[PDB]
């Protein structure tokens, strides 16, 4: 799981 | 281990793409700062940062979704815990 904040 | 503060504000993103899981036997690790943000201008949120807890919520017990859920919704200053794995 890559995400971005 | 490691401790970094992120204080919101400034430019506004956080700057900062997590990987890993709980599912995985993780402590999300970063795999991205992006620059010109927040954990990139703070000196400390740096990749390869595990994070185990996000202003106070201990993440170690948390999934990916746990963990992106706390940045998404910081507080005035971002304190998170982190492992750095250099």
């Amino acid at each position: 799981k890559e995400s971005l904040v | 281990r490691r401790r970094v503060t992120v204080r919101k504000a400034d430019a506004g993103g956080l700057g900062i793409s997590i990987k890993g899981g709980r599912e995985n036997k993780m402590p999300i690790l970063i795999s991205k700062i992006f620059k010109g943000l927040a954990a990139d201008q703070t000196e400390a949120l740096f990749v390869g940062d595990a994070i185990l807890s996000v202003n106070g919520e201990d993440l170690s017990s948390a999934t990916h979704d746990e963990a992106v859920q706390a940045l998404k919704k910081t507080g005035k200053e971002v304190v998170l815990e982190v492992k750095y794995m250099k």
